[PDB]
């Protein structure tokens, strides 16, 4: 359990902050470390234990700790920094996880934030006679590029039968994504209502639909 | 530090693959070693590891017990033995180095077995963090094969409208491979028309969804049509989406 949030953004040359936060299972005693993923390439060593950097680590970059949540903090927020950020934290030795973080994509803004318009559409009748159930949340016209996709029956958080798309770059500069939940008809009949909840930015924009 | 990953291929789900990876310009027998893997597009998952000598070995519990993880100090060369392989195993796999220069502190007391060496008792272990990276080699498992897709209605309604525009689209549904060409009326709709990117289902099938919005007078009057076309199975569709 490492959350993280999806979306980090500022105006060129302004300090940035990221968290990586979870249980006590995790760094409730132990080490984390940050890596940088940039579009197109492999993950590359940022920070290691908690906030030691290495040679080619610019300055700007910088890591810090305490409790059950770590922090990346970024000076002078230039192109160079776009990219995808992953917190982790190896206490193998015992347990697991074990496990990376979610994780943050870094954005220089050239526009004010967009959040995003949602529609949801519910499983058509010729699908359900088909025995299958399927409900569509369209996600489009946000900015930076990154959002967090969250299902829900009722209340509860549905998990299992989720397929989300990475954002893509619409034709006006900004972007666009989609969100599929498998269902069987039993458990859309079952339900009063299933919701769509996208969050981004710290905004959160969410619609519901039901028989 | 040089990683270079190999072995990756289509395989369908319960067959076996054999990874490798190549090490060079880093005393490779010091370092402990990292398999993690990579889905396009979600986040980073750690798979297995292994210390300097190979006589620890580390695997997640995804992959307990069906992955094995090796390496030969003799020829710098990680391995990954992948047995029973599933479509949730479907990604990017990266090699990475081990930040620990690991040395052994404590030896036995007796030879084996034969070979005459003595195995060690005690060390300073994996840190265990990723140094270096490889380029990764992909992996994808799937019995996925040319199919049409299944086109059904999104209809427009109360939900699907606002200020006098309706919302209305299809979805075309499971098929392989890509691409399909979705159009509106022939191609006399154009304004307003937005094809979302399709998404890759775990089945190894692509999905996807045309909407476009309209408004919502000339709903009962104005027929609505989309033009579903994936030429790989020869299938020709044109679905009359309907309140």
């Amino acid at each position: 359990v490492l959350t993280q949030p999806p979306s980090v953004s500022a105006a060129p040359g302004q300090k940035v902050t990221i968290s990586c936060s979870g249980s006590s299972s995790n760094i409730g005693n132990n080490f984390v470390s940050w890596y940088q993923q940039r579009p197109g390439t492999a993950p590359k060593i940022l920070i290691y234990e908690n906030n030691k950097r290495p040679s080619e680590t610019p300055d700007r970059f910088s890591g810090s700790k305490s409790g059950t949540s770590a922090t990346l903090a970024i000076t002078g927020l230039q192109t160079a920094d776009e990219a995808e950020y992953y917190c982790a934290t190896w206490s193998a030795s015992l347990s697991s996880a074990r496990v990376f973080g979610t994780g943050t994509r870094i954005t220089v803004l050239g526009q004010p934030k967009a959040n995003p318009t949602v529609t949801l559409f519910p499983p058509s009748s010729e699908e359900l006679q088909a025995n299958k159930a399927t409900l569509v949340c369209l996600i489009s016209d946000f900015y930076p590029g990154a959002v967090t996709v969250a299902w829900k029956a009722d209340s509860s958080p549905v998990k299992a039968g989720v397929e989300t798309t990475t954002p893509s770059k619409q034709s006006n500069n900004k972007y666009a994504a989609s969100s599929y939940l498998s269902l069987t008809p039993e458990q859309w009949k079952s339900h009063r209502s299933y919701s769509c909840q996208v969050t981004h930015e710290g905004s959160t924009v969410e619609k519901t639909v039901a028989p | 530090v040089q990683l270079v990953e190999s072995g990756g291929g289509v395989v369908q789900p319960g067959k076996s693959l054999r990874l490798s990876c190549a090490a060079s310009r880093f005393s490779f027998n010091r370092y402990g070693m990292h398999w993690v893997r990579q889905a396009p597009g979600k986040g980073l998952e750690w798979v297995a590891a292994i210390s300097y000598d190979g006589t620890d070995k580390y695997h997640a519990d995804k992959v307990w017990g069906r992955f094995t993880i090796s390496r030969d100090n003799s020829k710098n060369t990680l391995y990954l033995q992948m047995n029973s392989l599933r479509a949730e195993d479907t990604a990017l796999y990266y090699c990475a180095k081990d930040l620990r220069e690991d040395e052994c502190e404590e030896w036995w007391s007796d030879y084996y077995d034969f070979g005459k060496q003595l195995p060690c008792r005690k060390s300073r272990g994996v840190a265990g963090i990723f140094d270096g990276w490889g380029q990764g080699t992909m992996v994808t498992v799937s019995s996925a094969s040319t199919k049409g897709p299944s086109v059904f209605p999104l209809a427009p309604s109360s939900k699907s409208t606002s200020g006098g525009t309706a919302a209305l689209g299809c979805l075309v549904k499971d098929y392989f491979p890509e691409p399909v060409t979705v159009s509106w009326n022939s191609g006399a709709l154009t304004s307003g028309v937005h094809t979302f990117p399709a998404v890759l289902q775990s089945s190894g099938l692509y999905s996807l969804s045309s909407v476009v919005t309209v408004p919502s007078s000339s709903l009962g009057t104005q027929t609505y049509i989309c033009n579903v076309n994936h030429k790989p199975s020869n299938t020709k569709v044109d679905k009359r989406v309907e309140p």
